[PDB]
């Protein structure tokens, strides 16, 4: 798994080199292709481990009130909000060459 | 509620196949039979029983509830009831559901024997006449003559066209043996009438047999228009031949026993208010058709005499007609109000069919829309949005975040948490906005620049904060603009928007690759304010100059100790490039506020010490953009467009009546032209110059002394304060305002053009000048001159930006299938480039136009025999340099018009993609982006 | 006022009111020349009002403003006098019918009619067959291939002859495309963008190409593992 | 502003205008723009999810909520009924793979 709490992804949108970006494939748009279906994998992990985490701290209240208070739940929440998006994250692996693609029609 | 997940998986397909539809497949498709013409009970407002609006073949009007109200809830779903025979389901299912008419007699489709060429007169070999009278049953036609001859004794021959007498005749002289043979029988014989006719003709025809016989006639006819009729019929049978390899197509298929009834969804019969009810012409249409076929059916049923039988199908045949495509009809069913009835036909062509009306433009969600204001305190790809846009636009995605945090379990809970605009929705939607940018476009979207993602940013207010140097992309001013919001939710549009539409990538302009984020008006203003430079005068002696300096750390130093002028020539010691390029240490001659500019101008661009203008400082973020990337060219703009703010707003340079500065000579060189224009009226009093030799002279002495104003107020203006005077520097730095409009509010208007209806010749120039100009004020007669040319030109943009539009609407429809797909497609053909000349003028240097193209051979210097370019690759500015340097006045470079590529063009012949100033790419939109680069400027 | 009336005239093909017209360049010094003269005109009216647009972008829309030519002689094609049709259809056509025998007489033979288009080889076949049987031999004359020459159209006639039958029924006369469409069973391969625009697909620009949808991606560490445990398997 | 809201009866389109709750109108030229752009899944999710795929917008909404990998587009409700018409004016319309 990620180290989520090390990560070098921007927070915020940043203005990325386009050449470093497409460099190792030639073309924008199979790099950007390749980092969204990373970005949906990191996404899909991302929100595997968060319901775990919160499964771990989740607290039976069988009050009818529409509003909850749980602290420690708020601030597990608010670690993972902090974090960056999953497309950044997925732009920052395809910076750092950690994303493996491989195109079907072409090696078939 | 949660939607049910409908498990009709949504059908996957890459292509789209057309052809005939058999009355087998209308009747698979088809849900049930439509009998009564009735559509509903006008009382009950229920839809009648087996009427064109049926709940038994079309579903359910209310959800889950079947039409006798047996059966309600979702409890029994998929449940038929035995009652009323309805489905209980989704009220959904009464768009998809068809159902079918089964005609008593077969019919032929208009769009078969009425469209140029029809199908069926030239697969049978008869005239359109002849066909006409066949389908409106006119005359029988023999399909199988058998052993029957003519009453003279002549031969009777396939496709014989026999009056009702002839016909009975015949039937007389034969034995009564022959009607009892089967069809199948060689001596039968057989002749019927109308589209009954047609579908046994049809079925009879061997389509390679006949294009044997076609393309035999073709070959062997003398005749050149038998020749070309025989090649028009041919061309018809093999492209019904080739239908049948990809796909059952036989051409019986044309007249159909079964017509089908769309689902009435499409169709409505929406109620208005007071009772009425309205309707689309295809109810009217089909209940015509309905009512027709059941008055043939009883009339078939009782035995009707032919005649009548005859005009009944005749009718049957009419309603088809018009149900399929009314508008043919020289007599089209019109309304009472003599409106022709609209057709399924009618629903697809024109303005209003489906194709340009509801496909090509739609309404989306996930939008919003407010005015725009400026936040120059915004970087270059940050938008400002207000708290109530944001909180409407990312709702799910707060929602999402409450119940991630657990305040609230349910949507609504999380939703009412919303509308109260608590605390908490802000600081999770804080933490929202970050990396989730959303696109600004701005109507009309004349480029792709129209669209540009932006990152969000949480403001007070109701307006939208826009980056001031994407006004000029999007063509906005804050004079009332507004702008429309437009928010991506998936991580492939998020991406996309990152880095393709962001708006500190879009700093070049597709058209030609020059910068379009280039500083204008303030941001002008105050580099140019800064980057001037001010002698020292006995009166006015300017603090620290002569200086030298070790660094820019010691000028800045000195400058924060206001003991050195912002303006003051100084000389320091930094970076700039040597006459071999490299980078060395040497004491330039240069001013304060250049070297200020030059701290935040990337180290490997050199020094620039230049008065900053609008051209300049494009030309000079081209040339950063060349040498480093975009991030640092973006956050060069940044910092020069704060620098500029900043050093406007301190000098408080304003607009005031004394720097409009009126030459204390304009009333004597206006007198020396009116003696002139006196000399020029008495010279033509004695009969010396004609009339239009006189007005020629007198308009020639008006501009003469309108320029000679021209000229010395722009010397004023200009050593007005030593080049400090704020209009001046307003107008030379490009921020604001022309020669003309200062010549205007300085000088005299000049000659206006009379707003005369000459039809021969254009608009006579008056003799008399506007005198008077906006400091002096105009009079009564000068204002209404001038209102005649302020209206024209207010009807001319408004008239003449529709035409733009439409010439833009023809070149994308023209060019949009133009798509980069291969790399390289080997051709040896090229286009030959050279310098462009007008009037012994270079107007495109030889490396400009060459710039970004791919070479096709190799070039050699022709007086050092080295290496300029290498074939199959790229004219990048270097090479440019090399070649302007190089006695070489014709270049051959790869073109898109000498392309060889199957789809579309290759990469190489295509060049350098000017929005990235690199080569392009496979799956570039370049039609599109072509067609909009030669729209834009036209509007 | 005037420019924008110039540049609608020369990107119609449309002969001026006082007749030089494109089409006598085009027919005199040749294609390519027509091709940089109407390039040129364009620029040239387009760069009078101080607008600096790239001459690749008129050069990509004149290339499609030259798709099409204009038939000479049928020959024994499938096309038909003075018709305007695709020069790719052409040539395809051209290389189709190219090496074969159209029957002129077929004499006793039973397979072959007068006025088919055979294969050389077929048409050997037969004879072969019918010498063995001593009736009259099939008589065949070469195949002529169709003639035709380049045409320039304006930029409305090119947009209103497009290959898929979407778009062109989306564009105008949509009764005409759709029947032919439907009688020739044409198969509408989504190729273009305003076909994509209509059905709602991605759109074959772009991040949207066919190709990209066959790209498997995963972690580089993830599969590093999953090849060091194949490895560690197949020993 | 608007996220989601009140769809119309034929065209199942989100309403126009302020006071029906409606989204803005994204026409021919701004699909020309985000053609240029090559952005190709921006200009599928506005032309489906966003405007008249009825099934593909309520599982939109409720990935977002949820938090889900977003669905995949479906067929615009416009295309359906071309396809309805087209067939009802008796021409076979199959979709093929
Ligand atoms: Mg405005
Ligand atoms: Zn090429």
């Amino acid at each position: 798994m990620q180290d989520l709490k090390n990560t070098k992804a921007p927070v915020s949108t940043a203005t990325l080199n386009r050449n470093e970006f497409d460099s190792k494939t030639g073309n924008i748009y199979e790099a950007i292709s390749i980092a969204s279906k990373r970005a949906v994998q990191i996404n899909s992990d991302i929100k595997k481990e968060l319901l775990e985490k919160l499964e771990e701290f989740a607290t039976y209240s069988d009050s009818l009130e529409e509003v909850f208070e749980n602290k420690e739940q708020i601030e597990v929440s608010k670690f993972y909000e902090k974090l960056p998006k999953p497309h950044a994250l997925a732009v920052q692996e395809w910076l750092e060459d950690k994303i493996y693609y491989r195109n079907t029609e072409k090696d078939a | 509620m949660a939607r049910i997940k409908d498990n009709n998986a949504p059908k996957r397909f890459n292509k789209i196949s057309i052809g005939l539809a058999s009355p087998e497949s209308i009747l698979a498709e088809s849900r049930g039979e439509v009998l009564k013409p009735e559509t509903i009970n006008y009382r009950t407002h229920k839809p009648e029983r087996d009427g064109l609006f049926c709940e038994r073949i079309f579903g359910p009007v209310k959800d889950y509830e079947c039409a006798c109200g047996k059966y309600k809830r979702i409890r029994y779903r998929g449940i038929v009831c035995d009652r009323c025979g309805v489905e209980v389901t989704e009220k959904k299912v009464r768009r998809d559901r068809v159902g079918h008419i089964n005609l008593v007699v077969p019919v032929a489709h208009i769009w078969y024997f009425r469209s140029l060429p029809n199908k069926i007169g030239y697969l049978l070999g008869l005239p359109s006449k002849k066909l006409d009278m066949i389908i409106y049953y006119e005359r029988y036609v023999v399909i199988q003559p058998g052993i029957a001859k003519g009453p003279e004794g002549e031969e009777i021959h396939k496709l014989d066209f026999l009056t009702e007498e002839e016909y009975l005749n015949i039937l007389e002289s034969l034995p009564s043996e022959n009607q009892y043979l089967e069809e199948n029988d060689p001596n039968k014989f057989i002749a019927k009438m109308g589209a009954e006719c047609l579908i046994d003709l049809l079925a009879r025809i061997d389509l390679e047999q006949l294009s044997y016989e076609l393309r035999h006639k073709a070959n062997t006819e003398t005749s050149k228009q038998r020749k070309t009729e025989a090649l028009k019929r041919l061309q018809v049978v093999e492209a019904l031949r080739e239908s049948q390899d990809n796909r059952e197509n036989n051409p019986e298929w044309m007249i159909m026993k079964v017509i089908p009834v769309i689902p009435p969804e499409l169709r409505p019969l929406v109620p208005l208010d007071g009772g009425r009810f309205a309707t689309s012409d295809l109810n009217d249409l089909y209940r015509r058709v309905i009512i027709r076929n059941n008055r043939l059916k009883r009339l078939m049923e009782i035995k009707a005499p032919e005649v009548i039988l005859r005009n009944e199908k005749r009718m049957l045949q009419e309603a088809v007609d018009s149900l399929f495509d009314n508008t043919r009809k020289a007599s089209a069913v019109k309304t009472e109000s003599n409106r022709p009835l609209k057709s399924l036909s009618d629903s697809l062509k024109g303005k209003q069919g489906r194709f340009r009306q509801n496909l090509l433009g739609k309404r989306v969600d996930y939008s919003a829309r407010s005015v725009i204001v400026v936040g120059p305190e915004m970087k270059l790809y940050e938008c400002g949005l207000p708290k109530d846009m944001a909180a409407e636009l990312y709702k799910p995605f707060i929602i999402r975040k409450l119940i991630e945090r657990g305040i609230v379990k349910t949507v609504k809970s999380a939703k009412k948490i919303i509308d109260k605009k608590e605390p908490v929705v802000w600081d999770i939607l804080e933490n929202v906005l970050k990396g989730h940018p959303v696109l600004l476009n701005r109507a009309p979207t004349l480029h792709r620049l129209g669209i540009q993602a932006f990152q969000p940013k949480l403001i007070e207010g109701k307006a939208i904060r826009l980056h001031p140097l994407a006004c000029t992309a999007f063509n906005a001013d804050f004079d009332g603009d507004q702008m429309a919001v437009h928010l991506p939710l998936g991580p492939e549009a998020i991406l996309e928007a990152q880095l393709l539409m962001l708006a500190s990538q879009n700093i070049l302009n597709p058209a030609n690759g020059s910068p379009i984020t280039v500083p204008s008006q303030d941001m002008v203003l105050g580099l140019y304010y800064m980057t001037k430079e001010k002698r020292s005068t006995p009166e006015e002696p300017v603090i620290g100059e002569g200086l030298t300096f070790y660094s820019s750390e010691e000028v800045e130093i000195a400058f924060n100790e206001r003991k050195v002028a912002l303006n003051a020539i100084i000389k320091v010691r930094t970076k700039d490039f040597n006459e071999a390029g490299e980078l060395v240490n040497k004491i330039i001659e240069t001013t304060v506020g250049r070297v200020l500019f030059n701290t935040v101008v990337p180290e490997q661009a050199g020094y620039i010490n230049t008065v900053l203008n609008k051209k300049s400082l494009r030309n000079i973020i081209g040339d950063i953009l060349a040498v480093t990337d975009v991030p640092t060219t973006a956050d060069f703009l940044d910092k020069i467009k704060t620098m500029g703010y900043e050093f406007a707003f301190k000098g408080g340079l304003s607009f005031s009546l004394g720097d409009i500065i009126i030459p204390k000579e304009k009333h004597e060189m206006i007198a020396e032209a009116n003696e002139q224009v006196d000399g020029i009226m008495m010279n033509y009093n004695m009969g010396l110059i004609t009339f239009n030799e006189r007005y020629n002279q007198v308009i020639d002495v008006w501009t003469s002394t309108n320029a000679m104003l021209t000229e010395l107020a722009m010397k004023r203006i200009r050593e007005d304060k030593q080049g400090f005077n704020s209009v001046y520097m307003m107008l030379d730095s490009g921020a604001r305002g022309s020669k003309e409009q200062i010549r205007q509010l300085t000088g005299m208007r000049g000659l206006m053009a009379k707003p005369k209806k000459s039809t021969a010749g254009g608009g006579e120039i008056i003799e008399n000048p506007i005198l008077s100009n906006f400091k002096e004020g105009l009079s009564i007669l000068e204002y209404f001159i001038s209102t005649h040319g302020a209206r024209k030109g207010l009807a001319d943009t408004a008239l003449k930006t529709a035409d733009a539009g439409y010439l833009t609407r023809r070149l994308v429809d023209v060019s949009q299938d133009v798509i980069i797909n291969t790399e390289d497609c080997g051709t040896l053909r090229g286009i030959e480039v050279e310098a462009l000349k007008k009037n012994e003028e270079v107007v495109e240097t030889l490396g400009e136009r060459i710039l970004g193209r791919v070479s096709l051979h190799d070039v050699y210097n022709p007086l050092t025999e080295e290496l300029i370019l290498k074939a199959g690759q790229e004219i990048s500015e270097a090479d440019v340099k090399k070649v302007e340097a190089a006695p070489i006045e014709k270049v051959e470079v790869r073109s898109p018009l000498t392309c060889e590529a199957a789809q579309g063009i290759c990469a190489k012949c295509y060049g350098r993609n000017l929005a990235t100033n690199k080569m392009v790419q496979r799956g570039e939109a370049v039609g599109v982006v072509a067609a909009q680069s030669i729209g834009e400027p036209g509007t | 006022t005037g420019g924008l009336p110039r540049v609608t005239e020369l990107f119609e093909a449309r002969n001026p009111s006082n007749p030089i017209t494109p089409e006598d360049i085009l027919a005199i010094k040749g294609p390519s020349a027509v091709q940089q003269y109407l390039v040129n005109e364009v620029q040239e009216v387009y760069r009078l009002q101080g607008v600096k647009i790239n001459d690749k972008h008129f050069e990509v829309v004149v290339r499609q403003m030259m798709r099409k030519v204009q038939i000479q002689d049928s020959g024994d094609t499938t096309f038909l006098e003075n018709q305007l049709v695709h020069k790719d259809d052409f040539i395809n056509e051209n290389d189709e019918i190219f090496g074969k025998k159209v029957v002129e007489d077929a004499g006793d033979s039973e397979r072959l009619k007068p006025g088919q288009i055979v294969t050389a080889r077929q048409l050997r076949d037969e004879n072969s067959i019918l010498r063995r049987e001593d009736k009259t031999l099939v008589t065949a004359r070469d195949a002529v291939a169709a003639t035709a020459t380049p045409i320039l159209q304006g930029i409305t006639r090119a947009s209103l002859q497009t290959k898929s039958f979407i778009s062109a029924a989306s564009f105008q006369e949509t009764t005409k495309v759709l029947n032919e469409a439907a009688v020739n069973g044409k198969v509408d391969t989504l190729e273009g963008l305003k076909e994509n625009v209509i059905v709602g697909h991605k759109i074959p620009a772009g991040t949207g190409m066919r190709d990209y949808d066959s790209i498997i991606v995963g972690s580089k560490e993830e599969y590093d593992e999953i090849m060091a445990r194949k490895e560690e398997f197949k020993f | 502003a608007r996220s989601i809201g009140p769809y119309s009866l034929i065209t199942q389109q989100p309403l126009g205008g302020k006071a029906q709750f409606g989204g803005q109108r994204f026409g021919e030229m701004e699909v020309w723009a985000l053609e240029a752009y090559g952005a190709s899944a921006t200009l599928r999710e506005i032309l489906t999810v966003k405007s008249d795929d009825v099934i593909g917008r309520a599982k939109t909404y409720e990935s977002i909520v949820k938090g889900e990998t977003m669905p995949e587009p479906g067929l615009p409700e416009s295309f359906n009924v071309l396809m309805h018409e087209l067939k009802g004016l008796g021409l076979d319309i199959r979709l093929e793979e």
